[PDB]
DNA sequence: TATATATATA
DNA sequence: TATATATATA
């Protein structure tokens, strides 16, 4: 079976899953990286945790586009801020975001 | 709404 | 006194 | 390497014994009357100390007391709890009818 | 206490 | 992939 990749490339406002080791495929969405700051690690991006409002750096491996997985990652979990995050990628996925 | 990890 | 469970 | 706990007792040994919502409880084997209704096969009947409660239990579930002693004995709010670990170490031999 | 639900191991 | 352990949550 032919595969379709997931993307190499995200941009500001992007809402995904992503993944950070001991936790579930979480809700988030690709922040801004604002020109006048440090810059990142390469091919990493800044990631925004729907439900807790934490924040981190991961690079493409670990982004699932929303949509695309919404059947498979999208299921209840009772970690902390998880469904308060599926509300949120839903209903306020504009949380604090400054990209627009 | 800290750093993760 | 009695069975527990 | 890791020693098994017994699939054997008799009655009389002195154990902790194990049941769901519970911690590791002090406990003894008693004796299985003959002339009685045959318990499940490889089931033990139990009294627990300080509540003087009963139940029949596998080697699944028992640990062997003076092994166990420093890992289960530890103090314990629950109901009876400390009174059994008085009584395991001051009477075992409470209620027992086996010898 | 127990259940979920993660990860590491085989 | 299937099993066994450690962590988070109720």
């Amino acid at each position: 079976s032919m595969a379709r990749p997931r993307p190499r490339e995200y941009k500001a406002g992007d809402l995904v899953f992503a993944k950070m080791k001991g936790y579930p495929h979480w809700p988030a969405r690709i922040d801004e990286l604002p020109e006048g700051a440090v810059k990142p690690p390469a091919n990493k991006y800044p990631i925004f945790f729907f439900g807790t409002h934490e924040t981190a750096f991961l690079g493409p491996k670990d982004l699932f586009p929303y949509k695309e997985y919404k059947d498979k990652f999208g299921k209840s979990n009772k970690r902390k801020g998880f469904n308060e995050g599926l509300w949120e990628i839903e209903n306020n996925p504009g949380v604090k975001f400054t990209g627009y | 709404g800290g750093v993760k990890k």
